[PDB]
């Protein structure tokens, strides 16, 4: 078989499963094993629940159980609480020919009490300690940003609608709209300055920041300490492409390289190359120890 | 000036020139009754200078049916003298008098409104006559049983400065036309939200600056998207930028004298589903007066045939028009009673319309209202008998009702959640109808404990009952009222951490429950609650000078929860963070910017104190925490304390530079504010304002009061004694010497190294404690840093800075309230809590209210029935449910509905928890299937179940014998 | 035939409908010219609140009717 | 004659567009469906900008040509 049609016959099986986040502990109080952003939201929101909440979560938990996407290029991983379908975590992996090519992204979700009249919240995790900001709408607090996700008068076709907005269409919004292939001009006011040669430069320059950040984030700290909940998901993504990733890495190589018109973005350019090669030699030391999955 | 400390809710839906107009008002009220008592209370809540109470009928036994302020020792004395005295407690600022004279022509011509209540025709006619011929506001308000009658007379000329009490709207202009007939468009397809006819003003426009500060012009909605302005072809062309914004205009109107109004009456519909009511009501009340005449002063005996024939005929010989004859009756068969809920709700009504009066603000009622409340009848009547006089303090009740349903009153019990200004209303009203007197029983909890703010609408609590527990001081205050009350009063806050007092047992015994929250959890809370127990539930809530009522039935109408409301709207990220373009934007952020840094950065630093072993328990913590929580403790302990005052100056220096210098300099690196784009239109343009950074200057009252609270602040912090003197503020704050900025393009090992930093170099003996913010108090600074932060961002972006009035208004998320609105809310409520204990079932009898005393405005409508849907041609409702018992594995339960329901059980789940489902993993299956479903259940919500838990509730997804989803109700699970 | 639509704040919304016509398409027109969602909207006309399904031939809605656009408040 | 535009949806329909329609026309062409406003929608010829004052000949889309229509997306 091809090495595609293996990864999705073995990925096909873990998109939706379930985990032990939450375990109990004395005096009637539970604490979580995982590291969650809305661990405080939670304890704060407590027992409060809408009556039509536990139907909306058990549709979007039979949505979700065959509705994933699935592809060589990107998939979406979700886990949820055994206990708890409002809590979540969702692992993206980075289209191809993208900056985040072959990158897992990790989200926490949180459905609030009054879903599906409020929408729910997410939070990237995959920020390097808040010291990378790898998307205009991708906040390097770990906010993040669509339209779908805002209740604000906005329009009505793009608020979110209680009937026709659902889990599934945020994540393919994300998938869609934030891991574009060039995501310097997801600002608004910069859309339209592309074609310009200094567009050309500042996208560069914000291409090459991206993939180390990506490798660096996305992959090599993945590797090394993935969450309890994606570890196994990740060994076997990280396992079956480990040529993809090194070829790809090795062409950002190549095309950083490449000779700068402006030496502003030059410097950058080639002090991005400096930290990608730095980080490559370790990501290239951790991919050699990956026993291979049963 | 006003005081707001006491009028802060009520300033935010008056203002301040109403208030200040109602502060020169001198009221003279006619008739201590219970409905003039409502609308005293209800005036002098509101505040206005003076008023005087005149009467000269003396205190009977009928009169405690309604007047809470009359004892069984005041029978024979003046019920305006035996008021006055408590009646003068409810406000310091208004002087209350107290008159038993004639009404003469010199005595009325020193009171800016008068209000006549129980008045003979004569008498009515003279004073209308006077009082109009001498430019004094006249209102004449009576109840006879279940009617009400309200007139009003303003004068020849009266003004109205806001029509309708809602705040301007304004919007973002992006493109003007320039012809005869200009089309101004909002922005980026925005709704303008204005109205036919309205008249706007232009401000910030480029190009069009004619148009700048213009006098309002009449616009014509040619769109939900567009408008019309008229010619805008002598003004230059249009550039970019402008904002519309709607002005309020005045209006004059016209009143007409009393004896003119009576033969052509222009009507305000209480009712839209009895539109000839008023009409035969009018001729009803105008011929009380002439059946009075021919009977020696007295009214038709209650539910007498005869006396109802002869009003007939009083009324057919009266007028002409033709009458609905079955009303007429019905009207002189209960004309001689009164009750209480009535009493409120006309009380609040004429106390809204007199300040309408004294303050020339909302639209007044033109010119008649007429109210009835017959569905709270029985469908068969009261039998004559039943409504005679037993010499009992409810003769006036038991003339409209009868003694059976003062029977059933007082073996009712109700339970009523939250004692603010609307569980208070309802709480009177409930001890005047003498619900709970014989073996029934009136429970009522609250959290809360009483406010200053709060004595300003809620009438149960005095200036020196401060600080105690709501509900209590209101038990005690309405056991006073009326001795045979019996109340149950406690602390608690309804929710799943009291189910322990509220259990299902303490629901068991309830008839009813009252609703007077002010958020929505407890509302659904308690409506989940009242479905699970079958009980009836009323819903109010208010909002200015806005109301509802809802009633819901079991079995009959549908739950508060089964319909949405708008939901709380969120501030888009970018808005907040770097583009603000209003004064709410930049509110809402230095909120957040005060919780992070007062609040936040010290939370862990308190606890790292106060717990010596907290290290240890933060070292088991999963993921990055540990570090994220040791290095914010050590930055909060370490770096940033400081060691006297002058450093927390040179801190508040330090932060107002990076918040107002620093961060704005790298917004404008990153998008120059000459940047375009492509096609024309500006990157700083529309919703986004180019930013300026400030230049710190010691001489701006702004910055040095921002630099003074947010020192003071950050020296309570960390315990170091406050300096509060501006003057030496100004110079420490002089000598800091400010970095300058450019703009810029192991974990084990780390947390072993750190956790040595804090044992070695910081010290426990601080003081750190984080800050809670309150609003009002103005002696903790909270409202001075955050209206200093806020104007400080709008002056960043040349957004409008707004007072602190504003400021505590949309930062603090005050509820504006008013004592009118709760009144006739209340009222409303009471009176749908008597149809509910009558006994109707028909969804016609019950009324859903929704009232905006603005306009004014008040229309009912029948509750929605209960939505019905199919499985396995089974029809249920919202009310139905399964029932299992005793004690079963979750494998037997599966079979059991699998077996007698011919349902697959595919989700099964306890509230949040989530027992059973189909992707479950398959070892948790298996080990959860043989136990008992108590066991599963404790085992899932991670916490024991209490022994006052006799039962569960379990919500089921399950799958037909064909294999598709279909919805079925909710099973009760009685335990053994 | 016209209809007015006054909402609870005191504006008034004019709308250009045919009897027999569906609640639903009522409330989308109304969610065309103002903006809130179909299953927000509560219209009262005659002591009676529409439902969907209907048409407004049921609730006998003729020419130059007023409807009510009320609304609930969380305050107390 | 016939060529292809992106839609909300993800899918690309069919529409009636000429080479010597302006991208104004293109744009009131795409209106006339569903009422979208010309300004809102920015036509996009594989990632490469279109806009009004051009038409589709100075881009070479012709028959059989797609548009990937995108109504000029908003964000944060
Ligand atoms: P307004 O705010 O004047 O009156 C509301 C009162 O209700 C009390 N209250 C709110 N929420 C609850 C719950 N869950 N339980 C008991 N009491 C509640 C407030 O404290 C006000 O007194």
């Amino acid at each position: 078989k091809s090495i595609e049609q293996r990864y999705l016959e073995l990925m096909k099986k873990r998109q939706f499963d379930t985990f032990d986040m939450i375990v109990e502990s004395d005096n009637n109080s539970f604490r979580f094993v995982v590291s969650h952003h809305f661990e405080k939201m939670v304890r704060l929101a407590g027992d409060r629940y809408h009556p039509s909440r536990v139907k909306r979560l058990a549709q979007e938990a039979v949505t979700l159980s065959t509705s994933l996407p699935l592809s060589f290029s990107s998939s979406v991983f979700v886990r949820c609480d055994t206990d708890r379908l409002d809590i979540m975590k969702v692992l993206i992996t980075g289209p191809a020919d993208t900056p985040y090519a072959n990158g897992c992204f990790e989200f926490d979700v949180f459905f609030p009490p009054d879903y599906p009249n409020q929408p729910m919240l997410i939070n990237l995790e995959t920020t390097g300690r808040h010291s990378v900001r790898f998307n205009p709408n991708l906040y390097n607090d770990g906010k993040v940003c669509l339209s779908v996700l805002n209740t604000w008068h906005g329009r009505p076709e793009e608020k979110w609608n209680a009937q026709t907005s659902s889990f599934l269409q945020v994540l393919v919004s994300i998938q869609s709209l934030i891991l574009v292939p060039e995501p310097y001009f997801n600002e608004p006011g910069f859309e339209r300055s592309r074609g310009s040669p200094s567009g050309t430069n500042s996208s560069r320059e914000y291409n090459s920041n991206i993939y180390q950040a990506c490798v660096r984030w996305a992959m090599l700290e993945q590797i090394r300490s993935p969450s309890q909940c994606f570890k196994d998901v990740i060994h076997k993504h990280f396992w079956l492409k480990r040529e993809e990733i090194c070829a790809q890495i090795e062409g950002w190589i190549e095309e950083l390289g490449k000779p700068q018109y402006t030496e502003r973005a030059s410097r950058t350019i080639s002090f991005n190359s400096m930290v990608l090669r730095r980080h490559y030699r370790h990501l290239r030391e951790e991919l050699s120890k990956l026993k291979p999955p049963r | 000036d006003i005081d707001e400390s006491l009028y802060s809710r009520q300033l935010y839906v008056l203002g301040h020139d109403a208030m200040r107009r109602m502060a020169n008002s001198d009221i003279l009220l006619s008739g201590l009754g219970g409905l003039g008592l409502e609308i005293a209370k209800n005036v002098i809540l509101g505040g206005v200078k003076s008023i005087t109470l005149h009467d000269t009928a003396t205190c009977g036994l009928h009169d405690l049916s309604s007047q809470f302020y009359l004892t069984e020792a005041d029978i024979g004395k003046n019920r305006a003298e035996a008021s006055c005295a408590q009646l003068a407690e409810l406000n310091n600022y208004v002087r209350t008098v107290s008159h038993t004279g004639p009404l003469t022509e010199e005595f009325l011509r020193k009171f800016r409104v008068v209000v006549l209540t129980n008045s003979d025709g004569e008498e009515q006619q003279r004073i209308a006559k006077f009082a109009h011929e001498n430019g004094i506001a006249l209102i004449i308000a009576e109840t006879r049983g279940l009617f009400a009658k309200v007139f009003c007379d303003f004068g020849e000329s009266f003004t109205i400065y806001d029509q309708d009490g809602t705040q301007p709207i304004s919007t973002m202009i992006a493109s003007i036309t320039h012809d005869a007939q200009g089309v101004v468009t909002c922005l980026d397809e925005t709704r303008h939200g204005f109205n036919d006819g309205d008249y706007v003003t232009f401000s910030e426009v480029q190009g069009m600056q004619e148009l700048n500060g213009c006098q309002p012009l009449k616009i014509t909605v040619l769109g939900p998207y567009t408008f019309s302005i008229g010619d805008t072809s002598k003004f230059g062309e249009y550039k970019s930028g402008g904002v519309a914004t709607q002005v309020k205009m005045p209006k004059t109107i016209s009143f007409k004298p009393l004896a003119q109004a009576t033969e052509e009456p222009e009507f305000l519909i209480s009712d839209f589903a009895k539109l000839d009511s008023p009409a035969t009501l009018h001729v009803a009340f105008n011929a009380l007066s002439c059946y009075r005449k021919a009977h020696n002063g007295a009214l038709p005996r209650p539910w007498n045939e005869e006396d109802a024939n002869s009003f007939l005929e009083v009324v057919r010989a009266s007028s002409n028009a033709e009458v609905d004859e079955k009303l007429v009756l019905q009207f002189a068969k209960i004309c001689s009673g009164n009750t209480c809920p009535l009493d409120a709700a006309v009380g609040g009504i004429v106390a809204q319309e007199v300040l309408k009066a004294c303050s020339g603000k909302f639209t007044p009622i033109y010119q008649w209202l007429y109210f009835d409340a017959l569905e709270c009848l029985p469908t068969e009547g009261v039998e004559e008998a039943d409504a005679q006089p037993v010499g009992s303090r409810y003769d006036s009740q038991i003339a409209i009702f009868g003694k059976k349903f003062q029977e059933k009153l007082a073996d009712s019990k109700w339970f009523i959640v939250g004692a603010g200004a609307i569980g208070c209303e309802l709480l009177k009203n409930f001890g005047m109808l003498g619900l709970g007197t014989g073996n029934g029983q009136i429970f009522v909890t609250d959290m809360d404990l009483i406010e200053k703010s709060n004595l300003n609408r809620q009438f149960l609590f005095r200036p020196h009952d401060v600080q105690k527990p709501k509900s209590m001081t209101a038990a005690d205050a309405i056991k006073r009222m009326n001795p045979e009350v019996n109340v149950t009063a406690y602390e608690l806050r309804v929710g799943a951490e009291t189910e322990k007092v509220f259990s299902e047992d303490f629901f068991g015994k309830l008839d009813g429950v009252a609703n007077a929250l002010d958020n929505v959890d407890a509302r659904i809370y308690m409506d989940r609650k009242c479905i699970f127990n079958r009980i009836p539930l009323v819903e109010t809530g208010t909002l200015g000078t806005l109301g509802n009522v809802q009633v819901i039935v079991p079995f009959a109408t549908e739950s508060y929860s089964s319909s949405q409301d708008p939901p709380e709207k969120s501030i888009p990220i970018c808005t907040l963070k770097n583009f603000p373009n209003a004064i709410e934007h930049t509110l809402q952020w230095a909120r957040d910017a005060f919780e992070g840094v007062f609040k936040q950065s010290a939370e862990n630093a308190a606890q790292y104190i106060a717990d010596p072993q907290f290290t240890e328990r933060i070292a088991k913590l999963p993921g990055i925490q540990p570090l994220e929580i040791l290095d914010s403790i050590k930055k909060a302990l370490i770096d940033d304390k400081p060691k006297s005052f002058a450093h927390c100056v040179e801190w508040a220096r330090l932060y107002w530079e990076d918040q107002y210098v620093n961060q704005i300099k790298q917004l404008l690196f990153n998008f120059p504010p000459d940047q375009i784009t492509s096609s024309g239109q500006p990157f700083w343009s529309g919703p986004k304002r180019c930013p300026d950074p400030l230049v710190f200057d010691v001489n701006d009252p702004m910055h040095l009061d921002f630099i003074y609270a947010a020192a003071n602040l950050r020296a309570e912090v960390y315990g170091i004694e406050q300096v509060r003197n501006r003057e030496t503020i100004a110079e420490l704050v002089q000598k800091v010497k400010v970095p300058e900025f450019k703009p810029r393009s192991l974990d084990q090992d780390r947390v072993d190294k750190i956790i040595s930093e804090l044992l070695k170099n910081a010290d426990k003996s601080s003081k750190i404690t984080p800050l809670e913010f309150e609003k009002d108090d103005d002696s903790n600074l909270h409202m001075d840093f955050i209206v200093a932060c806020s104007n400080l961002r709008a002056a960043n972006y040349k957004i409008p800075p707004a007072d602190r009035h504003k400021s505590k208004l949309i930062a603090g998320k005050i509820i504006p309230a008013i004592a009118t609105t709760t009144s006739v809310l209340s009222g409303l409520a009471v009176l749908e809590v008597i149809k509910l204990i009558v006994g109707h079932r028909d969804l016609v009898k019950f009324k859903n209210g929704f009232a905006n005393l603005a306009l004014p405005f008040m229309a009912f409508s029948e509750p929605l029935p209960a939505a019905k849907n199919t499985y396995y041609g089974k029809e249920w409702t919202l009310w139905d449910r399964f029932e299992v018992t005793g004690e079963l594995s979750l494998q037997e339960f599966l079979n059991y509905f699998e077996e007698n329901e011919k349902l697959k059980i595919t989700m099964l789940s306890q509230g949040v928890s989530m027992l059973y489902s189909f992707f479950m993993p398959k070892a948790k299956c298996s080990e959860r299937l043989p136990l008992p479903m108590s066991e599963v259940v404790r085992r899932v919500s991670k916490r024991r179940l209490e022994p006052h838990e006799r039962s569960l509730v379990f919500e089921i997804c399950c799958n037909d014998v064909d294999g598709e989803d279909v919805e079925v109700p909710y099973v009760r699970y009685t335990l053994p | 035939m016209q209809i007015f639509v006054k909402t609870l704040t005191g504006k008034t919304i004019t709308l250009e409908v045919e009897p027999s016509d569906t609640i639903e398409n009522v409330k989308a027109k109304i969610q065309d010219k103002e903006g809130i969602p179909p299953d927000q909207q509560r219209l009262i006309f005659a002591g009676k609140q529409l439902e969907d399904g209907r048409t407004l031939s049921d609730y006998n809605i003729q020419k130059e009717s007023t409807l009510h656009l009320v609304l609930r408040l969380r305050g107390a």
